[PDB]
């Protein structure tokens, strides 16, 4: 009855749940707007994943509502760069830190 | 003298040293007078009350006889047995032990000759001297080595090879299958090839080797120096270039040099191999001398993750009790008494690790099956002349002696009576390794 | 086996080490064979020629026999001398010389029994060594001290003293006109007595002492220690508190220590007195082991300002010229070969200074005479009983021996026989020393 | 006359023979199980061979008595990963080592 | 950078107002007088960065979305029993334990009550995971 | 918990850390059950095996109560005596001994009250700590005071 465990490349947050739709990732950005914090979109290539430092898609959506743009902003960078790994980040600005990062897609 | 060094009464306890005397004393001599002598002369060495006894517990701090045995077969000696109380001694000095012990009695002229047979360290003692650097278990844990015993090699000639020529004869000795290769004991930086051209030529072999075979490999580089600055000079540049493990000769180089070599060992994660040159001059004579199980005790108290003990099978079969007896001593947890053995004291070791076995000496692939079943997996074997000697060249003698060792072990974990069926097994053995079947041909 | 390693033709080299062994061989065996043996397994250990000795020059990296003769009196042995390349060991390396010499000839089995009698080094190999720290004349004129022997005493008993009690020991044992007091080879630090409170106390006494007499006093402060780190700390503390002089036990503590920490001594200025404990396990058994000579002449090279050498009047009159054969050896700068005194070849030291002799063990006042016309001013006279048993203590002791000492040599100086006219010398003496009146009545 | 030597990537224990088969396996296991350890299955990557930690097939088996269980779970594990190399092991608890380990399927 | 505080969990649940107190001590920036849960004195700590809680003993996948409600996300959450304990090995008490709290995290971040529906969520967490379910079928 | 940490039996060795605790349990908890409890937790601390406790030798690496007895005019409180490997600490390390005699077991939630009492330390471990770095003795030699 015992079954063993596959080993696969893990991705830090949500990496162990199935991958988010459409619905789930809006659900992401309203938490992350509601807590205060600016929504940022990065990539990067998947062998270089890693990296501390991703490429930086446009600027942090500061003071930014519209969940559906921020959506439409991450499948515009989707778009843009087809085989990179894309993030959603959001900044803390007051603890200088992430309150929530996760990657969108996970690349090919 | 006598009743105030030995007491028949006394019970020795159990943090007592204990040590065994074959006296050899010079005929109309008293037993007991002699032991007291051996008592007194090995811990304060005088009878005459002076002064300044006067000022001290003179019950307390002596060595006593408690105990006086014949010797089977010789009425000539008599076996005496010492107790000294632990607080005579230095806490983690076996060179201090060895000089309480061996310091004056050996030139009493009151007896024709004296062994000293076995020393009983106790546990209280044995918990305070660092012991093996690293030891059986945690070697193999490092090496990746598993279920077989290790094959060593001792590079020869001894004098002439350059720092490249003993490099590649390193490196096809290692290539071919052992997974050690061993510096002389006279080899530590000669006008012909220094120290340090061996140190990074036998590491360039020794990588070489490892990448080109896929099993880890290593070299007893000797860092045996007039100095122990340069000892650990040599031993810092061993681990500087990545040297997993170095040799010492720990009677010639000296206990203070071998403890500190060790000491610096564990510390730094490098293993110790222990070569016991000179222990004939201290060991050979059966009346005079200081036993190599005694010799084994102190070398394991001191430090190290190999020593040499013998090939066992160079004795006959009548013979090999004492051999026996001091390999269990060197890698046991507990040794109970056994007088058929050699072993006259309960040795408990605690949690001290063991030391690997190195067997060496006129050994090839026919001994082998022997040597297997008499050591067992936690040894070394060493191949000289059953490497280097082989008409193929060193990679194939140690193709040899690999495939050899391989179908022994396979043979004992079958259940076979591997001496009984040495010849077979080796064959059959033969039948899918050229080099090891042109190796029979030339050592039968 | 014959015609490789003996050449009878072969003159040996002035640069070449020179060693003679006693073989006591089993009967039957060739004398030339046997020869051969030792030459080839203390050179290279083999005879089956591999592959990696062609690739060497076999003819040079070997040692050789080229002289067989007869022991007098023993028809069982025969003497073996071996010429050795100086190219064969690393240079200044006692401890290496010594691996080469006794690393596996002695467990040979073809021999019943071997002994190394004499080893030549040459004056090539003996300027690389460091040698005595600063030798006979450089301490008598660090201690101004001249026209006399010195006197020691090795404070008793060995076990109990606390460091102030072995102090007040020690304070009268000088006050009393020792130059020195000796630590013994058992007291390096005990729980009873700790090696630093050892220093401090000892340097207390020794500094008293010197002020409440006027000439410089000293204590061989043991430094031996499990760890060459721990001897060399405490050294340093005694060079830091000011000590003048150490005691190592070079067999015991290690060749390679004792050669380390001379050349420590040599470069801060401290003395270095040198113990033999354990030497009789190797040089007592006449078929089995190596020379005191040849201890000595290791000694010497290693480092050492003293070095125990026997009593000399401890053995019968016929059996005294291997003793003073060996204190030629370790004294003066060139002995020419003498097989009556045991030196078998010619010893060329060029300006390596000489060691003191010390004489110990069973020696009082009316040994004196003797001691002083046998060793002559350059010697170190220890009396532990002859001081510590003087029914009026240490003081006294000290003084009567002393007394005795400056009148026998001044009674040598007038060109009387000592020896003959000893006890019309000593009565003399007593009659200005009631101390050393009741020394001879006491050791009558 | 003489050969020259072939060389080739070699995996200590067992691997200068030829590689066992059904009937040399088991009586490994036995050998294994006689001597009180617990045997135990290992599988890497033929590149990552020369890992100190192998990926752990299952579990040990602690007090197994079936070479033939150990014999279907070794299968088992080949079947799982066809290209990884396998390894049988056996934990010696008393001596905290292996008392046996040695490769059985080499890997491709 | 962390300190072992207590599981929070494993006090009744009018017993939680000092550790709740001594986690604001340890984590935040300032600390305002609160006899309730036992902080006796205002606490500025100006710059002084904060502390990682860790909640160690006893806890296991069952506990998980109580722990995340309590401590939030500047926690360290130790699994001993709840991770070496699990019948398919370490790797899968492992994984269990990173997919329950994924889960849970996610669905804090949804706006569910995770204590009112943690057992909904772990197993629709476990729809996914068979070496979550196997943890919570061991640790029922 | 019970058959498995506490041995009635068991003699203790020479060179075996004894540790004597004071319980003040919870009423109507069991001694033998309670000893075993701070045995388990101040040396291995659960009672659950997992499969990584086979990979040791268990019966050896664990600190088992031998003994128990009344407390003399405290009906409420009882002794437990404990025994513990040499094996188990580091050696010299008496932080390590404290640490693994008292890191857990006082915030047992099934005894009111513990104390440790006494604490028997082998010879074989004395003689590894450096000790007093002068002594008694020592000082008064080296004070002149007497």
């Amino acid at each position: 009855e015992m079954q063993d465990y596959k080993q696969s490349l893990k991705y830090e947050t949500f990496s162990y749940l199935p991958p988010m739709n459409a619905e789930r990732i809006r659900a992401q950005i309203k938490y992350a707007i509601a807590q205060g914090w600016s929504p940022g979109i990065e990539h990067v290539e998947v062998k270089n994943s890693m990296n501390q430092y991703w490429y930086m898609w446009k600027l942090p959506f500061f003071g930014e509502q519209n969940v559906d743009n921020v959506l439409a902003e991450i499948e515009a960078c989707r778009s843009a760069y087809p085989t990179h790994q894309v993030k959603l980040v959001a900044y803390d600005n007051y603890a200088q830190s992430l309150g929530l990062a996760f990657v969108v897609y996970r690349g090919n | 003298y006598r009743q105030t060094y030995w007491m028949p009464e006394y019970t020795p306890l159990d943090s007592d040293i204990l040590a065994c005397f074959k006296i050899t004393p010079q005929p109309g001599v008293d037993r007991e007078e002699a032991a007291a002598a051996v008592a007194a002369e090995s811990s304060t060495g005088t009878w005459t009350t002076v002064w300044t006894d006067l000022l001290t517990d003179m019950d307390y701090y002596k060595g006593r006889a408690y105990r006086i045995e014949d010797v089977p077969g010789d009425d000539a000696a008599f076996y005496a047995f010492i107790a000294y109380p632990i607080d005579l001694f230095e806490e983690g000095s076996v060179v201090n032990v060895f000089t309480s012990l061996v310091g004056n009695v050996f030139g009493f002229k009151a007896v024709r000759g004296l062994r000293l047979e076995d020393v009983r360290f106790p546990l209280a003692y044995v918990k305070t001297c660092g012991g093996p650097p690293h030891g059986i278990q945690v070697e193999r844990d490092k090496m990746n080595k598993y279920g077989r015993p290790l094959l060593g090699c001792t590079i020869k000639p001894k004098l002439g090879l350059s720092a490249k020529n003993y490099g590649r004869a390193v490196y096809e000795c290692l290539r071919g299958g052992l997974d050690f290769t061993k510096d002389d004991e006279n080899i530590n930086s000669q006008p012909f090839m220094r120290w340090r051209d061996r140190f990074l030529f036998v590491q360039d072999a020794t990588e070489t080797a490892e990448a080109q075979t896929g099993e880890r490999k290593g070299h007893y580089l000797n860092v045996t120096a007039p100095t122990p600055e340069e000892m650990y000079k040599r031993a810092e540049f061993a681990k500087e270039i990545g040297a997993p493990i170095i040799m010492h000769d720990y009677i010639t180089g000296g206990f203070t040099a071998n403890t500190g070599l060790a000491k610096w060992c564990q510390d730094n994660g490098v293993l110790l191999h222990i070569h016991r040159a000179m222990h004939a001059v201290i060991d050979r004579n059966p009346n005079h001398g200081i036993h190599f199980r005694v010799l084994t005790k102190i070398l394991r108290l001191s430090g190290g993750d190999h020593l040499h003990t013998g090939t066992v099978v160079g004795k006959l079969e009548g013979d090999r009790a004492s051999t026996l007896g001091w390999i269990d001593l060197l890698r046991e947890s507990f040794i109970p008494e056994d007088r058929s053995r050699g072993i006259f004291f309960d040795q408990d070791w605690g949690s001290m690790p063991g030391v690997f076995a190195v067997a060496s000496g006129g050994i090839h692939v026919w001994h082998m099956p022997a040597l297997v079943n008499i050591f067992g997996d936690d040894s070394v074997l060493q191949f000289g002349g059953g490497t280097l000697g082989h008409p193929w060249g060193n990679a194939a003698g140690a193709a040899a002696n690999r495939v050899a060792l391989e179908a022994c072990v396979e043979a004992r974990n079958q259940g076979r009576d591997i001496e009984k069926e040495g010849k077979e097994i080796l064959t059959a053995a033969a039948q899918h390794s050229p080099e090891l079947k042109i190796a029979m041909e030339t050592w039968k």
